[PDB]
């Protein structure tokens, strides 16, 4: 069965308080806000530009991440015991991770789309075409739902007879894959494609975009270049503070389990609720912050 | 069919300097380096530009909306009809359809200006304080400010100005950069970033 | 009250549409835009039966000949170019290049395969013979630019409207003004004969549509409402004469009962300014064009 360190983690008092509280605050803010964001962003604005259709994907992604949080709140209020079906354990751990990466991949597309619309106003007009925004959204799901595929197929529940519970992704099996080497191949491929490429590309795109607006020397419209630098700087800081702590702690856990047997899962679980603050931040940081949206509000 | 992916890339410029300006030599230099109304297609740095030489008139000239920039040429040296060129400019720059198009000025003939400034007073033609009449920098900033200050209640759109000799190649790079800057400040609104 | 619905949408123009004209076959239409293509469409099937690249992009009017053998257009080029649809080789080509106006061409309409009548920003209108290629009769008397013209159903006379706010009637064979009318507070943008050939409607920047009768010699009716703070861009009757249709700056077309003066309906299928409207010779369908770059067909 599970190791002691796992049995200790599944009785931890900090996880049993922190995730239910933070999730409940995140779900209560981000469900109505992503549902008013869309109403306006989608039915009140129209998908006429590459920027609005990436923001429709983002708010749709977050809303679906926010709507599985009530299963997680219940599973952490009950002490790591899953009461629902085996099928619904598969559906919840997929709707959780497929969406939370979808947000990172979508925010990467809006960063490339602004690095383009600011740095190459004329030259990138070929790449500034709604059809290609739709293609990048479809490609995001297609990349996700292939890389995360195994979680849809295998039973993710686990009977833990020491504590008298059935866990839900909270423990896994070593037969899921043929060898330890195949766990390392699977997990570092999903890490590089779903986090580390999207992260480095997003940070670079904003840094070059902020520096371009600060170094610009025209006299007219300095009052509106600053508005742009403030909006960009807040978006960069919200992306880095939500996703970087969680995914670099995940890398250190995956490495520690594979090659040293040890664990940092409890730290990961605690940073995971910091990564869920995004669903609240997204609507304020992208939609509500801009005059074009504010004018229709 | 595939014409949509060309018309989507296109920039439109309206060229409307007066008949005594360098316009005919400018269009000839542009055409070799790259009846009435004329319409010139060329490409700068792989962006297609369309430049319209309008006939030099009530609101059917509103078909000149979607112009990104208006290019105005003035012969800076001809002080006796500078006031006519400035009134012509005042009827363009204050029209409602041109509220969201940027303005580019070329002050042409500045190789004649640097001679005439040594020969005749500019203040003899105008009411405003002109400084000492024999200095280049003072006639330049005087003429630039006299055209610039002829705008009425200008916001959102920039106005740009440059000095132009007997004709040279770099004019296409100047209007490319002013168009690029006009489209950067438009893009900030489209990106929900303004 | 009539609640018209979009029965077809036509995609192929790239910039704001500026004119369209149905054929006498009541099934094809020509259409024109600021991207400088005519497109000939089949309104039963959405087929682009022809596309014709124009010699100048600034097209402000286009027309279809009474036989369907030819089409025409003009604008800021001060010219009325004619194209032949029925060449033996099969490709469409220029039949004539009618030139001689001082101002931009604001409207043109065929009389048959051999004669065409026209209006200009220079205050004048003119009749042309397409085989000889010059003005056969010039019409003069407006104080400002002529915006639109309409033939009578028999082509014996035409009417035109101008920036002097006064509609005027011209005899095609005499070459002089027959009657002059007044009532608008601002420029007439659009004009249309009534189906009987004894009356015509008008539209203006004054936001009113108005009806005139050639035996009454005065306005018979005005169609208006208090909230219309904007101009009319285009006008025509339905074939029965009982419904009058018009397009307005605020993205919509309105329908009026020509005898009761009620706002009998509204068409609102566009999300940029309406520029043209027109009705089939069988009266079965209506077409509309706008700054969206899409035409819409209505019933
Ligand atoms: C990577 C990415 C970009 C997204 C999402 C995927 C993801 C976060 C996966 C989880 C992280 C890891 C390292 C999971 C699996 C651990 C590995 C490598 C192998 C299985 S460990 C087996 C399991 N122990 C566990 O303790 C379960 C895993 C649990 N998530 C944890 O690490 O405590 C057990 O049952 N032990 C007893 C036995 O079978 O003898």
């Amino acid at each position: 069965g599970p190791d002691n360190a796992t049995l200790q983690m599944l009785r931890n008092p900090a996880i049993a308080v922190a995730l239910p509280v933070v999730y409940s605050l995140v779900a209560a803010v981000s469900i109505p806000g992503n549902l008013f964001s869309l109403w306006v962003l989608c039915r009140r604005m129209g998908p006429r530009s590459p920027s609005v259709i990436f923001m429709i994907n983002l708010s749709v992604t977050d809303l679906m991440l926010a709507s599985v949080l009530p299963f997680q709140i219940y599973y952490h209020c009950n002490r790591h015991h899953w009461v629902f079906g085996v099928l619904l354990c598969n559906v919840v751990t997929v709707a959780f991770y497929a969406n939370m990466y979808s947000s990172i991949l979508t925010m990467t597309c809006i960063s490339v789309e602004r690095f383009l619309g600011v740095l190459y106003p004329l030259s990138s007009k070929r790449w500034r075409r709604r059809r290609y925004a739709v293609a990048a959204c479809a490609g995001t799901w297609l990349l996700l739902l292939t890389a995360l595929s195994p979680l849809a197929r295998t039973d993710l529940t686990y009977p833990v007879h020491a504590l008298g519970i059935i866990t839900c992704f909270d423990v896994l099996k070593w037969t899921m894959l043929p060898s330890v080497a195949m766990w390392a191949v699977f997990l570092f491929t999903i890490f590089i494609l779903l986090f580390l490429i999207p992260f480095v590309i997003t940070v670079a795109c904003y840094t070059a975009t902020i520096l371009k607006l600060l170094r610009t020397e025209e006299a007219h419209g300095r009052e509106q270049r600053r508005r742009a630098v403030g909006l960009a700087a807040v978006v960069l800081l919200a992306f880095v503070t939500c996703f970087a702590p969680n995914n670099f702690v995940l890398l250190a856990h995956i490495v520690s389990r594979l090659f040293y047997g040890k664990s940092y899962y409890h730290v990961y679980k605690l940073t995971l609720c910091l990564s869920c603050l995004n669903n609240c931040l997204d609507p304020f940081v992208y939609y509500f912050a801009s005059r074009e949206f504010q004018l229709r509000l | 069919s595939r014409e949509k992916t060309y018309v989507k890339r296109l920039v439109k410029i309206l060229l409307l300097g007066a008949d005594n300006s360098g316009k005919s030599t400018f269009l000839k230099q542009m055409r070799i380096i790259h009846k009435g109304i004329h319409e010139y297609d060329f490409e700068i740095k792989n962006v297609p530009f369309k430049m319209v030489d309008v006939g030099g008139r009530k609101r059917w000239f509103e078909c000149f909306d979607s112009v990104t920039s208006i290019l105005f040429l003035v012969d800076s040296s001809d002080f006796n009809r500078l006031t006519e060129s400035l009134n012509d400019f005042e009827t363009i720059v204050n029209n409602r359809v041109f509220s969201n198009v940027s303005i580019i000025l070329f002050l042409n003939k500045t190789d004649l200006l640097e001679e005439k400034v040594q020969i005749v007073s500019i203040k003899d033609y105008f009411l405003e304080f002109e400084g000492d009449p024999h200095c280049l920098r003072d006639v330049q900033k005087f003429l630039v400010e006299c055209f610039r200050n002829k705008r009425r209640d200008q916001q959102q759109k920039p106005l740009y100005h440059h000095f132009t000799t007997a004709i040279n190649t770099e004019n296409a790079r100047l209007i490319f950069r002013d168009v690029k800057d006009t489209i950067l400040h438009d893009n900030l609104k489209q990106l929900m970033l303004q | 009250r009539i609640q018209m619905r979009t029965r077809r949408t036509l995609r192929g123009h790239l910039a704001k549409i500026y004119a369209m004209h149905w054929g006498t076959d009541s099934r094809l239409l020509v259409s024109a835009s600021q991207d400088g293509k005519l497109i000939i469409w089949d309104s039963y099937t959405t087929n682009k039966v022809h596309a014709i690249p124009l010699r100048s992009s600034w097209v402000m009017t286009c027309a279809y000949a009474p036989s369907g053998n030819y089409v025409a257009c003009g604008g800021l080029d001060n010219i009325c170019s004619i194209y032949n649809l029925k060449t033996r080789e099969g490709n469409v080509r220029v039949s004539r290049e009618l030139a001689g106006h001082t101002g931009y061409l604001s409207c043109c309409r065929f009389l048959d395969d051999n004669q065409i009548v026209t209006s200009s920003g220079d205050t004048t209108c003119a009749l042309w013979d397409i085989e000889t290629g010059q003005q056969t009769t010039t019409f003069t008397g407006h104080t400002g630019d002529v915006m639109s013209l309409s033939l009578a159903p028999d082509t014996r006379l035409f009417v035109s409207g101008a920036c002097d706010a006064s509609a005027k009637l011209w005899d095609v064979r005499e070459g002089m003004c027959r009657q002059t009318f007044t009532g608008h507070e601002s420029d007439i943008n659009a004009i249309c004969f009534f189906p009987n050939g004894n009356a015509f409607a008008t539209g203006s920047d004054d936001a009113t549509c108005r009806l005139f009768d050639l035996r009454a010699d005065q306005e018979l009716m005005t169609y208006s409402h208090d909230n219309i703070i904007c101009g009319i861009t285009s006008v025509s009757f339905s074939k029965s004469g009982r419904l009058l249709l018009a397009g307005y700056d605020d993205f919509n077309c309105n329908v009026w009962d020509a005898l009761k003066a009620d706002r009998a309906g509204v068409l609102a299928g566009h999300d940029n300014r309406v520029s043209c409207l027109g009705v089939t010779d069988d009266g079965m369908a209506v077409a509309t064009g706008s700054w969206d770059s899409f035409l819409k067909i209505w019933n």
